[PDB]
RNA sequence: UGAAACUCAAAGGAAUUGACGGGGGCCCGCACAAGCGGUGGAGCAUGUGGUUUAAUUCGAAGCAACGCGAAGAACCUUAC
RNA sequence: CGCGGGGUGGAGCAGCCUGGUAGCUCGUCGGGCUCAUAACCCGAAGGUCGUCGGUUCAAAUCCGGCCCCCGCAACCA
């Protein structure tokens, strides 16, 4: 994420390639940094170790911010966890729902569980029942990546949100 | 209890799978066992989950009138052979 | 770096041996301890089973092996891989 | 307001001796800092771990095992 | 077959989109740190970008085939 910047390239002849994939061919590297004077957007060596050193005609403190700031949205993507009961409240149920609704509206996603015991007789019949129902509730921001599945003392669900 | 000849097996890409077939044997009802043969080797085994006629859904399927059954989970579509099906 | 004043070493072993076999010809199989003698060509031709610690592992013995300690021709360290 | 079944041969308090604290204070050590020179990077020399082997004799285990018992393994030593 | 989108160190994801520039987290390997394990910190390895190819000075990037994955696609008796 660092290169030779303008005045800092010492390598005699350089590739001028500019801001769009334009080549000017192998020009000294003052007449480079005076060209790229006159453009405004610096001469950044992007590839010195190459056959003419690739200089690409860029601001290039400009170019680092523009690539920080990709990194950055790039960043902002997670994946939350919703642990649902077996016998279910349903206020309680409501509100894990509405949160996992946020979630998706801001970009996650939503791992959603049921904490089970022992008494494995209607008990996956049950998370079915839930979790099968919060998505029906919640299709159209949301679309399953893993359906009702078993884990032994679980029930997991993914919850991935309609278009990225 | 009875010995069936597949005539057109379904290929939704939307509702599902029906199977026309006549019968040659005996009787053919909606909780009876099923083993599906080509030439040499078996195709699918199981069970019959839907029964359906043209007129209406009957019962068991007599004599050798053509009736459209689902079969379980089947996995071969579109012209099957022999269908033989087992209880006692 | 080979290591011998005047006079190279075989063993009276193997050595009075071979000399006797000069005189039937060839033989078949002699199986010696000695391996600290190094191979004159009085040797070259015959079959000298060398100890490997566990086996008397055959060596037929050509003129090109001659400056040359039996041993050399008997691994007794077996494997590398793992 | 208020059990019992069942269960344990304890649950407890106060102090005491210590040990302990990402409690306090008073101290100290090359303990850090300040400084120099390294090791870890390279090659080899060793000793081990591991893995191979017919066997790689056995021990030593964080400092305080690991250029150690070994202050001298070609055979001997040597135990495999 | 229709159309849409995708295919990237082992796993999940950016980059393509703007023709040169391959990152991130989890794992794997080695070390350190600890009494010891995890966690931690460090390195180290690891991708030719499904592929056939073209392009072009140069393609993960542009185009197409094929392979796929995914979603929708009107017929069951
Ligand atoms: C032989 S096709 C079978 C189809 C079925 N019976 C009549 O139409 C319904
Ligand atoms: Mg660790």
């Amino acid at each position: 994420k660092e290169y030779l910047t303008n005045e800092r390239i010492r390598a005699k002849q350089v590739r001028v390639v500019g801001p769009d994939g334009k080549q000017l061919g192998i020009m000294d590297t003052r007449e480079a940094l005076r060209l790229a004077q006159e453009m405004d957007l610096d001469l950044v060596l992007v590839g010195p170790n190459a056959d003419p050193p690739v200089a690409r005609i860029m601001d290039y403190s400009k170019w680092r911010y523009e690539q920080q700031m990709a990194e950055k949205e790039a960043r902002k993507t997670e994946v939350k966890s919703i642990k649902f009961r077996v016998k279910i409240d349903e206020h309680d149920y409501q509100t894990k729902l509405g949160h996992i609704k946020r979630f998706l509206q801001e970009g996650h996603k939503v791992k959603v569980t049921i904490m089970f015991r022992g008494r494995e007789v209607a008990h996956p019949e049950l998370g079915e029942r839930i979790l099968n129902r919060v998505t029906e509730d919640l299709k159209d921001l949301a679309v399953v990546e893993m359906k009702p599945e078993m884990l032994g003392r679980d029930m997991n669900m993914l919850l991935a949100p309609v278009k990225v | 209890l009875g010995q069936a000849e597949v005539r057109a097996i379904f290929r939704l890409p939307t509702g599902k799978q029906v199977a026309g077939c006549m019968v040659t044997q005996g009787r053919i009802p909606r909780n009876a066992e099923v083993r599906v043969l080509r030439d040499g080797q078996v195709i699918w085994q199981g069970r019959i989950a839907s029964l359906k006629r043209f007129k209406e859904d009957v019962r068991e399927v007599a004599q050798g009138y053509e009736c459209g059954i689902g079969l379980d989970g089947f996995d071969d579509f579109r012209e099957g052979d022999v269908i033989e099906a087992f209880q006692m | 770096p080979r290591s011998l004043k005047k006079g190279v070493f075989v063993d009276d072993h193997l050595l009075e041996k071979v000399l006797e076999l000069n005189a039937k010809g060839e033989k078949r199989l002699i199986k010696t301890w000695s391996r600290r003698s190094t191979i004159v060509p009085e040797m070259v031709g015959h079959t000298i089973a060398v100890y490997n610690g566990k086996q008397h592992v055959p060596v037929y013995i050509t003129e090109n092996m001659v400056g040359h300690k039996l041993g050399e021709f008997a691994p007794t360290r077996t494997y590398r891989g793992h």
